[PDB]
């Protein structure tokens, strides 16, 4: 996972509703609501920068060309197709087809009537990201592009063409294998390579867990605070209206205040736990941008990092809400 | 905090002992709650802080110390050497690298065929000009002479996808 | 609440603005008129036949009467009545004219003056022990006034009785009328009074001379619930007509608030007046006249954004509304500009066709800069450039450089 | 440092103990001690 959900929220919205009795009695406390839309702001910032440090490492936009005259390797099934409008991948549409879920929800349609409706009446809103999926899978298009027809030196400055088995002997002679293995047993190792291809998109085409926990997570969270205004923190009553109607000015302030005081603190507790799992997530993007600053844009010699073996090469492919990694050993 | 006032003396000033400390009360518990907060938000950033440390240490360890082969670690490019500076509150690493300049076109091949053997660099690529055959490192353009002792010999010319004939000498 | 900048400026606390984007407040709907919807009602209450009678009960068999079909206008008790005591307890005086009840009992007895401080939920006593008793729980009003000059006689009248010698104490709002006899003792009492066994009931005097405290005293506790049911019972509040698909304050049989008023599908059971929410608020309630199913929905919703180059520079602004489709209402303005991104319509800004790089980040790949206007735009990947790739073509460098970069942590 | 200890909380015995009207009076909150327990089980299946 490389980023999670950005959020906001109205205070006395959710706190006071339409009710103007509350409204001014909430003007006492004034500083809290700025204290935590302040820490949310910074999450929602931090989020951007996350995907930017991890998809957006070169600024050259490197095309693919069109004869694919590869030593009988075959990337037909990570390479873009130019027919869909999601201009992606056979692996990227399996993947995007594999997990559940910004976008603009106007009030005719909630008028009346789901989860989202409930969320948007009480001041919670989702924000959408600032870089499409058609953007990240430009990035991961151009990543690919440049690995393939120039190896490790597009990541050292300027691109420098060469052939794709002079590449592959490089990286055995890498690992402590000498060329003319690879020259001797090309035919045989571009089959294995492509028969491995193929199994990793019949395995997918029938594993993406923690993409779709992270999402879960968001939402259980969210729906508890919807859930948690049938409280009265010791009071008669949860309902503003209730009390309004059936008491004066100086004998409803207490029961006000009661519900202000629990409210306020249901918030409170979102906005930490919302900041617990940030910093979670900006630990797993920033092990996914070393990922592919050492194990893309070049060969590593650590030990189980790059993958199980002796590492030669990884591709890139984008997901929602993160990337997935095919490393080739 | 739901309460009179916010000052202690006008509260301690107008009322008795059993009608202030219902107002006060309300007073010590909001304020705890103020310092509670504050509390614990620092506690949540100087983890941010500790793992910023713990890279800037392993940096001055890899970066500083030795010279690296991790890639985009210590700076962009090749590493050669790298200087730190102090500042307020952190450090500042001064990263000395190597970048290639200007490029030229060649053709390539993967061996050689000379008596039915195939020659294999063993240190570099074979390149040509056009009509001559020279032997290279792959990050400088410094050409040499084909030779037996730049080269090694594995099999016979008939399964080597690319080769081509020329001429080895000693 | 000028404008949105100066929202802004107001959160901020401050007179300056720095360049960027914020969020501000929702937009907002006020309401336009007021609705008032009790039921069809045209006899009063019959106060006279309650508090204006001829005799009382004893307070060892206290009565109790239902009422309903009934405003309850109690104004006309101003030039005849004249109360000692009036307490409420889970609604406050002042409202009593703008509600409606749902299940009203009266009860009625005579005391002693000395003794109507009992009558209150906990207050133990000979009264609240062994004759009549509230709960705890209690909703309603107790009224109490003196009638020394009703229920006096010079010889002393005998025809109140209260209930003494009791085994154990009464549950709230039961009644015991036995006459059996009481032992205090072991001795088995054979349905005699000896020395030991008491006849439990025993009679107040109630001379004209006596002290305040002696003196008599008729009292009357009203019993209600409030805002869960149809509410017969009701104020003398005038009605009005319904409108609907419009933002209104709202006042149904007592319960008030504010929004839309729409018709419903649902079907509600004979014995219901009202539906609630996961959250306990009220989205469903029946007419009191038409009888049918009304839908609340509320009127404020939808994000709002202010986009600045700072305050140094400009007071010209681009705004955000993340829940339109302008392509046109819900608006705090128009003008001559509109764009119509996929994070909103956006009001304020000129639209080009070209891509530069990100100043000022909108979202769903749109940025915004100040060149004077302010500009929206789809931002900038990079460039492009295209590696050759022939199978046999090589690429090598013949010169280097030495560079030197920072990086601070 | 590899692992910490793990723990549960029985909400009711710590707050109300074997009070029965303390126990019907905390049934309005409720949701606050689920919501403790979830976080307390991640902790707990994270340490293994
Ligand atoms: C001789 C005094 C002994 C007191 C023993 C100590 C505590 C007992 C406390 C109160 C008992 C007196 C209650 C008198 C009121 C009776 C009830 C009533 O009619 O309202
Ligand atoms: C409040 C009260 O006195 N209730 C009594 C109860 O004490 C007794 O056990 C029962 C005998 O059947 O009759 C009733
Ligand atoms: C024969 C008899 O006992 N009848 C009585 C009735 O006269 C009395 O008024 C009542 C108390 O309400 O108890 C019964
Ligand atoms: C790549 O695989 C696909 C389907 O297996 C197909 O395009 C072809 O077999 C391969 N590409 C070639 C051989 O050009
Ligand atoms: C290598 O050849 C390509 C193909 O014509 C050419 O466009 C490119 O400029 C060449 N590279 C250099 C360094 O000249
Ligand atoms: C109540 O009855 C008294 C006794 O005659 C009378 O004076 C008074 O007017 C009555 N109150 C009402 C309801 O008018
Ligand atoms: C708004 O409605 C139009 C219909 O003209 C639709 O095409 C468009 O996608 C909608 N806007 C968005 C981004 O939801």
């Amino acid at each position: 996972p490389v980023s999670m959900t950005k959020t906001s929220v109205d205070c006395t919205m959710y706190i006071c509703g339409d009710s103007t009795e509350c409204s001014n009695l909430l003007l006492q406390y004034g500083s809290f609501c700025t204290q935590l839309n302040r820490a949310l702001t910074g999450i929602a910032v931090e989020q951007d920068k996350n995907t930017q440090e991890v998809f957006a490492q070169v600024k050259q936009i490197y095309k693919t060309p069109p004869i694919k005259d590869f030593g009988g390797f075959n990337f037909s099934q990570i390479l873009p197709d130019p027919s869909k409008p999601s201009k992606r991948s056979f692996i990227e549409d399996l993947l995007f087809n594999k997990v559940t879920l910004g976008f603009i929800k106007q009030y005719g349609d909630c008028l009346g009537d789901d989860l989202i409706c409930a969320q948007k009446f009480n001041g919670l809103t989702v924000l959408p990201p600032l870089l499409t999926d058609e953007m990240i899978a430009q990035y991961t298009s151009a990543l690919l592009a440049g690995t393939i027809t120039s190896g490790w030196t597009f990541g050292a400055g300027a691109a420098l063409q060469i052939p794709f088995a002079m590449q592959m002997a490089y990286r055995f002679n890498g690992i402590g294998v000498t060329q003319n293995v690879l020259y001797e047993n090309q035919k045989l190792i571009a089959n294995q390579f492509n028969s491995a291809i193929g199994k990793i998109q019949d395995s997918l085409s029938s594993a993406l867990g923690k993409l779709q926990d992270v999402v879960n997570q968001n939402a259980q969270a969210l729906n508890t605070l919807v859930k948690q205004l049938s409280s009265n923190f010791g009071a008669i009553s949860s309902v503003l209206n209730d009390i309004l109607s059936r008491l004066d000015k100086v004998e409803a302030e207490v029961q006000i205040d009661r519900l202000i005081t629990g409210r306020l603190q249901s918030l409170q507790t979102y906005v930490t736990q919302q900041l617990i799992r940030a910093a979670e997530i900006r630990a797993s993007a920033n092990l996914a941008a070393t990922k592919m600053s050492e194990c893309v844009l070049g060969q590593s010699k650590r030990v189980d990092f790059c993958g199980k073996g002796y590492h030669l090469m990884s591709f890139p492919q984008s997901a929602p809400h993160g990337v997935v990694f095919l490393h080739v050993t | 905090f739901g309460a009179i006032s916010s000052v202690l003396n006008d509260i301690l000033s107008r009322l008795d002992k059993v009608e202030a400390e219902v107002q006060i009360d309300r007073l010590i518990t909001g304020r705890l709650q103020s310092l509670q907060t504050y509390v614990t938000q620092q506690l949540i950033r100087a983890a941010e802080i500790r793992a910023s440390a713990n890279l800037a240490a392993t940096k001055m360890s890899e970066c500083v110390l030795g010279q690296s082969k991790r890639v985009d670690f210590c700076g962009k490019g090749y590493h050669l050497m790298s200087f730190p500076q102090s500042a307020p509150h952190g450090v500042v690493f001064l990263h000395v690298t190597y970048v290639p300049a200007q490029e030229k076109n060649f053709t390539t091949a993967p061996a050689i065929c000379h008596d039915g053997k195939a020659h294999f660099p063993r240190e570099g690529v074979f390149v040509s000009n056009g009509t001559h055959w020279f032997v290279t490192q792959r990050n400088f353009y410094e050409p040499q002479i084909i030779t037996t002792d730049n080269t090694f010999v594995s099999g016979n010319c008939d399964v080597v996808i690319g080769i081509v004939n020329n001429t080895v000498y000693d | 609440a000028l404008d949105p900048l100066s929202e802004t400026k107001c959160t901020l606390k401050s007179f300056t603005v720095e360049k960027g984007i914020y969020q501000t407040s929702n937009f907002r709907v006020q309401p336009t008129e007021s609705i008032v919807r009790f039921p069809n009602i045209t006899n009063l209450c019959p106060f006279g036949e309650v508090f204006n009678a001829t005799r009382f009960a004893s307070v060892y068999a206290w009565n109790r009467k239902r009422i309903s079909n009934c405003v309850a206008d109690y104004s006309v008790l101003y030039n005849s009545a004249s109360f000692s005591t009036f307490k409420c307890y889970g609604v406050s005086p002042t409202k009593l004219n703008d509600l409606c009840f749902t299940n009203v009992y009266a009860d009625s007895f005579v005391i002693r003056g000395d003794e109507v401080r009992q009558i209150a939920p906990g207050q133990t006593g000979k009264i609240a022990d062994y004759n009549y008793k509230l709960p705890d729980d209690f909703t309603g009003c107790v009224i109490a006034w003196n009638s020394n000059n009703l229920d006096s006689k010079v010889g002393g009248n005998y025809n109140y009785l209260y209930r003494l010698f009791r085994k154990s104490n009464l549950k709230p709002f039961e009644r015991d009328i036995s006459t059996e006899i009481y032992q205090a003792g072991s001795t088995p009492c054979n349905g005699v009074e000896g020395f030991n066994c008491y006849f439990p009931l025993q009679s107040y005097g109630f001379q004209p001379t006596n002290g305040v405290g002696y003196q008599p005293y008729r009292v009357v506790v009203l019993s209600f619930e409030l805002l869960h049911a149809p509410a017969t019972v009701c104020g003398p509040k005038k009605s009005t007509n319904l409108v609907k698909n419009k933002c209104v304050n709202f006042n149904f049989n007592g319960l008030t608030g504010t929004g839309v008023l729409t018709e419903s599908n649902k079907k509600f059971l004979p014995f219901q007046q009202f539906g609630r929410d996961i959250a306990d608020t009220t989205d469903a309630v029946r007419d009191p006249q038409t009888l049918e199913i009304l839908d609340i929905t509320p009127c404020s919703f939808g994000g709002v954004s202010v986009i600045t180059p700072g305050t140094n520079t400009s007071n010209q602004v681009a705004v955000l509304y993340q829940d339109v489709n302008c392509t046109t209402w819900r608006v705090y303005s128009t003008g001559s500009n509109v764009f119509q991104t996929r994070a909103g319509c956006l009001i304020g800004a000129e639209h080009v066709n070209n891509s530069y790089e990100c100043d000022i980040p909108i979202g769903a790949g749109i940025c915004a800069s100040y060149q004077q206007s302010i500009i929206a735009y789809t931002m900038s990947l990079g460039a492009e450039n295209s590696v050759a790739y022939s199978n046999n073509s090589i690429a090598i460098p013949t010169n280097f450089t030495i560079s030197v970069t920072t990086e601070i942590l």
